[PDB]
């Protein structure tokens, strides 16, 4: 029961995937590593008598 | 004193006399006008409505 001019858009498209290969990497704790100093993972290769 | 006589056919004004003070030489709003007719033009609206 009301009058108005209306404007329309109808889109037509599609995304396809061909190559079945994917490599993704994840990076975490960047802020954590920057804020807190890290220094050396050194391990004491047990020439004290435990080995 | 100058006068202007106004006549009207409406019933509820039957058998009365109403008088007031009027400025005949002015056109703009002013505290010594008895009244001003607030008027803005309006124009005809013609087009088709397919309603109901």
């Amino acid at each position: 029961q009301r009058i108005g001019r209306e404007i329309r858009l109808t889109p037509r498209y599609r995304y396809f995937n061909f190559l079945p290969i994917m490599l993704v990497i994840n990076v975490i704790n960047l802020e954590e590593a920057i804020a807190q100093r890290t220094a050396l993972d050194v391990n004491e290769t047990q020439v004290t008598p435990a080995s | 004193y100058d006068y202007t006589i106004a006549r009207i056919s409406d019933l509820r004004m039957k058998d009365k006399i109403v008088m007031t003070f009027i400025l005949p030489n002015e056109s703009e709003p002013h505290p010594l006008q008895h009244g001003v007719l607030g008027f803005i033009p309006e124009y005809l609206v013609d087009f088709n409505m397919i309603r109901n």
